[PDB]
């Protein structure tokens, strides 16, 4: 087998969600912090009715320290070299000391039920040798 | 994706320094078989960590572009990862996001570097196809010949690399500096970032002070720091994360303390001088608060008027040395006549407000209450360097410098930030004259031009100038070449000659890959960077280490020292044959088999009994280092000059110049030197009256240079499609212009091309374009103008910008929120 | 890399035809998640294959270059897996070497395609940059419409793909067709591979036949295969491969005996007609034994004096058949008389000896014991199409098929090979002059010269001669485009127009890659392959299929007949702004949002009610095809022509044409023609007086056309660094050449280089040189020179080797081995 | 874990091995057949005394029919559909179908013991999803 087996971690339901306030959960191990949020504006990728929520490590890519999201900007801001990621643009480098997009959690939304569930994630998780320890 | 294969614990490990900024952090390069991995326990992996649960931060940088799998000749496959050295005094562990990339700049087959140059390419009239070094020496070698022997070493043009690091240091700028001053002997020679053969820094110099005169230590012991043309956050990374920050957070008030035990050490602050508000600034205010940062924020080109106001002020207010003023420097009373500037004028000139100006020298000169001066540590770089009238500027600024004795002591210094490493060992340059190269090519001149590990199409000033005249040229040559049919290689050299009569140019290219010089080029030569060869450099505190061949270049590139070494013996041989042993005995001396020979020939020599002229960065105490000493220093290496060396404590160095105040004069004093301000230069101000923008140029915090390796990878190709134009948010709602939107930036010099990238923080009618670039050149539209030593004023111009249009997949794939961190 | 990831049980599945040759086999791509993957067991995979143990040979055809992860506008990732059809009737799930790296082939940000073009270029005067679509089409059409409005759509330049598969089909040459005819209305358009608007099949289409007239069946079916300027191993593999060796092997005469139990079929046999020893030829004494092959290893133009020699033979033993003669031709007495030579003549003409002469007509056109003729399948390629005098050697050969009836029966046939696929539908050509359009560039006519998903400078005939012209014209262009500044798009297109009447040309791609035409362009487009948009096209026995879209294009790259329906609204929009009533209506009709529209606005208008005329090969039945009807049809498609659609039979086709014997002339009847023997063309002549190698030229197996996709990956590049020439070995030794040594080949109209790869089975003063190629291109040497309709004979020049020098690389990483399987 | 476990398997010892005299052996399984010969002449990562011992999968990398090692070329030959591999420059494909060069056995060369060990595989043996099954 090729693939890690990533868990299926239900988040909470889409509805649920308000415009740009973010949502913290661990995925896909309580070791690793991750934010759900929805932007309020379609961005590819996104989920959701309206194709507007995004999730992420926040786990800086430099180092590891834990990124914060900014509500007026929606970037995630690691304040111990300075680099900023574009939660709009799926964790591109606005500017930083990182090599790594900030890595995507991979949301599956589902209609009937209204859930939202982490499925993988896109991008290497900081700390670690594979993302599922 | 999601997972890296770690290093066995018996992986074998080398040094590397970083192949990019002068900071010249410390990596450790791990290789291992392709089917290996270590375990994910701490002792079972070569990085000593835990990877059965999650590290803590700041354990580890590493990332999958870290990680590489390279293919050596023999046909085998290694892993390698490429990863900073915690240990190393210079990083302690830190990577920025340039040297972070190495593994992935590596070549192999697949990656980022498949481009590279693998073989000697021809143009051969219509055509780029291969051809063999042996037929590539016989060419360019033959070339060579007939010019000498007919116009001699005049008709021979070339615009080398003079730096460190990748593309350069002790083994490269020897091989190439005695190939082209001992051997060739031609004057037609100017440098990878200047159109003459100069310095940047030659009025430091006269005045006693070389440019790298302290350590990166004494960054944290300032009290205050001044940024002066300088972006350091973005263009010297690590020096300003390892070293700068904690001093601004406190963490090295104890270190100073201890050293200084009746000092006071009061919290440190910052004073950046620089037209635009940078990440810098940003970062400082973020670290330090709005009340320990002051950024003098003046207008393009007034740095004269600064200093000279600035030296004027502390002057009358007697915040300066007068005993160290008496007994070890010449020509101050002359200097407070010549540079005299009131506050009121100075802050009329460069718009700074006469508060801040007074606050400026208040934290920086005016003496603590213990009774000691200010530690300040004064670092400049290319805001100045290309500024308006480089020598003038740092006349102005080594005065303000050196009346407050702020050299040679500890936790000052005046110093560059440095661009490139350093690693210069060269024979004396073999003419009187400074000669415009760019220029004598533009009106004809040479026969031959070489761009060696270099890229002046990206990167000269007045761009667009040089480049139409090289196309132009260039395209005579391959003309001429077309009429050939099984032609010798004498035939066809003698075809080439007669081409250049007309009005052509024989164009070479020595590098690691095609870039836009093949647009121009006959010839291109395969070159191998460090890891692919042994490499000596040294950083911009004098730090010099051995980088460790790891691997094999691609196909049949070699070291620069090699290829230049190639080229001398193919002419040795050719005069020889021709009988002529006089020309031949000028092509001795370059029986080397690998690179250390060139390390032994040059650095290695300078200044030792029998030896030529050698003007070298290591000097006449060079010889003490050798690769096996600077290997058992791992990246710590040993700061220049080297002092002693023994079995039982290995190289010892040198932290900081002229501690003892004698400088580098005929008298042994620091010479004080007039500054007169002249305002902007003619050429320089017709484009301001004629345009509205300052065309504010440099660099970005993740693009290297002329982006010869970028420009492979898809995240900085996805970040960065094309240059982009940093603009005032209410001139681009004038222009009707928005984030990822398409610009043309023009003037009388040229025409060029943008992305447009609004930020709050730039002043209205100015602007700043990445500089160097693969997609929108921004050197097209600076200006000829030149100082008296022939450094350009870069970073003056100004221009006119018009809207093409929406670029909508710019808009959809480009982020263009705030590089400034708030 | 020593896994691969299964496509999970219920992965995305959709069809595609091979992007590249004739055959058009059949594939699947499964399409799935990155971090999904099918399991081992046979149940748990999308390819019911037991992967829990090792798989029997023949169970499956996959390897890692036949997958990879695609990255899509959204973001997503997935993987992708191109695999051979096992139920595809062409194929039986074969791949050859070159099929089989579609997925590698693909577009990805770090792989083989990364160098895909994916936004528009602009050359600046003197650099490359991005540009927007809309500016692209303001200054296309800007400059189309300023020719049309002063010079006329004779301005107006075309070089365009007439072809299917990929880079063609039945969608894009209807939507570049309908622009270039119907809307600008230019007969300046040349094909890309020859250089008029012309037909490589005049000769036998106005002689009633054809050139695909069979179904593969019949290959499957015949007693004799004749393979004539054909190398069918390598240039159309699993034809040869699924359908002729099954024949030559005995598996497929229990068919053969069903279909007719009253007639002797003896062991098939199989009869080469090429100068040179080919993989081919080897591969089928390998299979059929050497008693059951015959090469007739003729001198190179000599085709002509062959068939000649040949149809008066059976004409003069009777071995032909007279009431089909009578009732289904004309001619037939004329052509007896024009075409007599005796077999002594023509084995003098030939070399080909009078045993092997009559040997071959015994085999192929005496009458079996049992009364029939022989079934004997005529298949042609380039050897003859690009030989000596196409229309000449088309009517010799096609009057000795005529007389013997090879037309019309099961298990025969004359037909081609084919080299693309096929997929045209077209309005007329909209002139009555057949115009050498590369001679017209040349002398220095046009505006604006389109190269439309082809590369001339790698693949015109007298190659040389156009790169010089064109490059010389573009740099005309690109110094008065420099001078500009802040210029509006109007502006530009008069600064352009003007340099056009200064001897320049205005020079657009619309490619996938940039290619050696970036060298010259000033403008290029980005295109969209199969499998990033629907795309249909027919195979050689006229198998139509839909390769379906399964990803997004890179960047903003286009289906081509969506780029003509862009550049058709931007002119339609002009001439409406400019008042133009007339002129704008020309424009109509590309209203088009997909592909689809193409294809319902061409192929299914053809012959309907209200439709304008349209040249196609679905014919008036072609609206019964529909994408929704072929995606049912699977990779089998059908044959064209259609005859019937209803719900529950699907699509029904036509296996055989003529099989009435009603042909496609005025009178039904097949028309014999006269084939006159004049030695080979005098421009041809003097190269071959004045120099010593025959300079044949074409495929080889591994590397397709130009090389466009095999330049970027690394496999290809390490096998064919450089383009080869193979050489006898005497002449070797004689030059002093070996395996890797480099050699410069050259004549009058060229000079172009080669690595030299000995040969036993080449001929003493002959060689064979790799056509098309990215690092030394063939075509330099070919001649001027074409028939009466300006088809070229591409295999006809001679010229002389001269060494240039061992490229020790070469040696010791290419194998210089032999290619025919012993 | 990243790499899969290949075996350690015992060939022979090199002064075994005659000049252009192939053995048969599998690895890394008794399904997958694989041929050493030692060359006779040095070629780029051959092993042993003189650096021309190598080893193949002899599985064709097309559609999986076994092929001969052919002793006057130094290449392996399929007859199925005429692909033959170059043994002196590691399975180069000189002319043939398949996209994928003939699969290299990585032996050791011990000089202590004389013995020629397979260790593992470079390029993907047909028939299998992963070469170790
Ligand atoms: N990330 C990255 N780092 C690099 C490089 C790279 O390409 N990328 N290249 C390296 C090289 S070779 C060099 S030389 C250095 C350059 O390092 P710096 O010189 O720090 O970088 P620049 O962006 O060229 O210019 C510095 C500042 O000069 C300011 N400036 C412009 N005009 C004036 C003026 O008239 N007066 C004053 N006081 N300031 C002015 C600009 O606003 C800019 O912020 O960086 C090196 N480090
Ligand atoms: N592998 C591969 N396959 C391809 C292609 C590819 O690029 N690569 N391209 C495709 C295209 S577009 C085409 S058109 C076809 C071409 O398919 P072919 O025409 O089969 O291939 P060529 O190699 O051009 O030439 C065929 C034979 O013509 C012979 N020849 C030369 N001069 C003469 C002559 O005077 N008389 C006769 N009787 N024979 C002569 C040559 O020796 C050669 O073996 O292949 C298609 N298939
Ligand atoms: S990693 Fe490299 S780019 Fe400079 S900051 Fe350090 S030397
Ligand atoms: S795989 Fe492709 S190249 Fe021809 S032989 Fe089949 S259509
Ligand atoms: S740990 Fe986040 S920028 Fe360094
Ligand atoms: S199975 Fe070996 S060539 Fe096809
Ligand atoms: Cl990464
Ligand atoms: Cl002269
Ligand atoms: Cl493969
Ligand atoms: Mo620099
Ligand atoms: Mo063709
Ligand atoms: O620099
Ligand atoms: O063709």
């Amino acid at each position: 087998r090729t693939t890690l087996q990533y868990p299926a971690t239900q988040v909470s339901v889409a509805k649920n969600l308000k415009a740009n306030e973010p949502v913290s959960f661990t995925y896909p191990d309580t070791s690793s912090p991750c934010v759900a949020v929805k932007l309020g504006s379609p961005v590819p990728g996104g989920v959701g009715p309206n194709n507007d929520i995004v999730a992420y490590s926040v786990l800086c890519t430099h180092m590891g320290c834990p990124t914060s999201y900014d509500k007026s900007s929606k970037t995630f801001k690691c304040p111990c070299h300075f680099t900023e990621f574009d939660a709009e643009k799926a964790g591109q480098m606005i500017c930083g000391q990182a090599t790594e997009n900030l890595p995507r959690v991979l949301l599956r939304y589902d209609e009937a039920s209204d859930a939202l569930t982490a499925v993988g994630v896109d991008g290497l998780i900081y700390g670690r040798q594979a993302n599922v320890i | 994706n999601d997972r890296i294969t770690l290093p066995p614990a018996n992986a074998q490990r080398t040094n590397m320094t970083c192949h990019f900024c002068i900071v010249g952090c410390g990596y450790h390069v791990y290789k291992w078989p392709e089917l290996q991995e270590g375990g994910r326990a701490p002792e079972q992996n070569a990085l000593g960590l835990d990877f059965r649960k999650q590290l803590p931060p700041l354990a580890v940088t590493l990332t999958p572009a870290m990680t590489n799998v390279v293919t050596e000749h023999n046909g085998r496959r290694y892993n390698i990862m490429v990863v900073p050295d915690k240990a190393c005094v210079v990083n302690s562990g830190l990577s920025s996001t340039r040297g972070g990339k190495m593994a992935s700049y590596m070549y192999t087959p697949t990656g980022d570097g498949k481009q590279r140059l693998k073989a000697p390419r021809l143009y051969a009239a219509d055509q780029w196809v291969d051809t063999t070094w042996d037929h590539a020496m016989a060419l360019y070698a033959g070339l060579i010949k007939k010019t000498l022997d007919k116009d001699g070493p005049q008709g021979v043009f070339f615009s080398c690399f003079d730096h460190g690091g990748a593309g350069g240091g002790f083994e490269n700028t020897w091989g190439t500096g005695k190939l082209m001053f001992s051997a060739i002997q031609t004057p037609m020679v100017r440098i990878h970032n200047r159109p003459a053969y100069n310095s940047e820094c030659h009025a430091t110099r006269e005045m006693g002070i070389g440019e790298l005169n302290n350590a990166y230590e004494d960054a944290q012991l300032a009290d205050v720091i001044w940024s002066i043309g300088n972006n350091p956050y973005e263009s010297q990374t690590n020096y300003f994360l390892n070293h700068w920050l904690p001093n601004l957070q406190g963490a090295t008030t104890s270190k100073k303390k201890e050293r200084f035990p009746n000092e006071n050490f009061p919290q440190a602050r910052i004073i950046f001088v620089d037209p635009r508000e940078t990440p810098s600034v940003a970062i400082a205010r973020h670290v330090a608060g709005n009340d320990r940062v002051l950024h003098l924020a003046i207008e393009p080109g007034t740095d004269t008027a600064l200093f000279n106001g600035l030296f004027t002020y502390v002057v009358e207010q007697g915040w300066i040395d007068k005993p160290f003023i008496e007994a070890h420097t010449k020509g101050f009373d002359d200097a407070v006549k010549t540079n005299r500037l009131s506050l009121d004028e100075c802050s009329n000139i460069t718009g700074v407000p006469v508060d801040m100006l007074k606050r400026a020298a208040e934290w920086s000169y005016k003496p603590k209450a213990s009774g000691q001066a200010p530690r300040t540590m004064h670092a400049y770089e290319k805001g100045i360097i290309w500024g308006n009238d480089n020598y003038v500027i740092q006349s102005a600024l080594l005065d303000l410098v050196i009346a407050t004795h702020n050299v040679g002591r500890r936790g000052t210094g005046c110093v560059r930030m440095g661009g490139h490493q350093e690693g210069y060992t060269r024979p004396p340059y073999p003419g009187d004259k400074k000669i415009y190269i760019d220029q004598e090519l533009i009106k004809g001149k040479g026969r031959i031009m070489t761009w060696w590990g270099c890229n002046n199409f990206q990167t000269s000033n007045n761009a667009q100038a040089l480049r139409e005249a090289i196309l132009q040229r260039s395209a005579i040559v391959k003309q001429a070449m077309q009429k050939a049919r099984g032609a010798t290689t004498e035939e066809m050299v003698d075809v080439i000659y007669e081409a250049t009569q007309n009005g052509g140019l024989f164009v070479t290219s020595i590098n690691l890959y095609p870039t836009k010089l093949a647009e121009a080029a006959h010839l291109m030569l395969p070159a191998a960077h460090p890891g692919e060869m042994n490499l000596t450099s040294m950083n911009g505190e004098r730090r010099i280490r051995l980088s460790e061949k790891f691997m094999d270049p691609p196909g049949t590139a070699m070291a620069d020292c090699l290829i230049a070494a190639r080229i001398a013996n193919a002419l040795r041989d050719m005069y020889q044959k021709d009988g002529k042993a006089e020309m031949a005995a000028q092509f001795e001396g370059f029986d080397w088999k690998t690179e250390e020979d060139a390390f032994n020939d040059g650095f290695r020599r300078a200044g030792q009994p029998g030896a030529p002229a050698i003007d070298s960065q290591g000097g006449s105490t060079g010889h003490l280092v050798t690769y096996d000493r600077l290997r058992k220093s791992g990246n710590n290496g040993v700061q220049l000059p080297v002092v002693s060396w023994d079995e039982s404590k290995g190289l010892v160095g040198t932290e900081m110049l002229y501690t003892e105040g004698k400088f580098d004069t005929d008298d042994g004093k620091a010479h004080f030197k007039p500054a007169p301000w002249n305002g902007l230069p003619a050429t320089v101000q017709q484009q301001k009256d004629k345009y509205r923008f300052w065309l504010n140029n440099g660099r970005n915090n993740e693009v290297w240079q002329t982006a010869y390796h970028d420009q492979y990878n898809s995240l900085m190709q996805e970040r960065y499609p094309m240059a982009y134009i940093e603009m005032n948010p209410d001139d681009c709602k004038q222009l009707d212009v928005t984030g990822g939107d398409i610009v043309e930036v023009y003037n009388d010099f040229g025409s060029t091309f943008a992305m447009v990238y609004p930020v709050a923080e730039i002043k209205r009618g100015q602007t700043f374009m990445l500089f160097g670039y693969v997609n929108g050149i921004q050197g097209d539209v600076t200006t000829d103008w030149t100082d008296r030593n022939i450094i350009p004023y870069y970073k003056g111009t100004w221009g006119d910008i018009r809207k093409v249009g929406s670029m909508e997949e710019f808009k959809r794939t480009v982020s263009f929120k705030s590089r400034r961190f708030a």
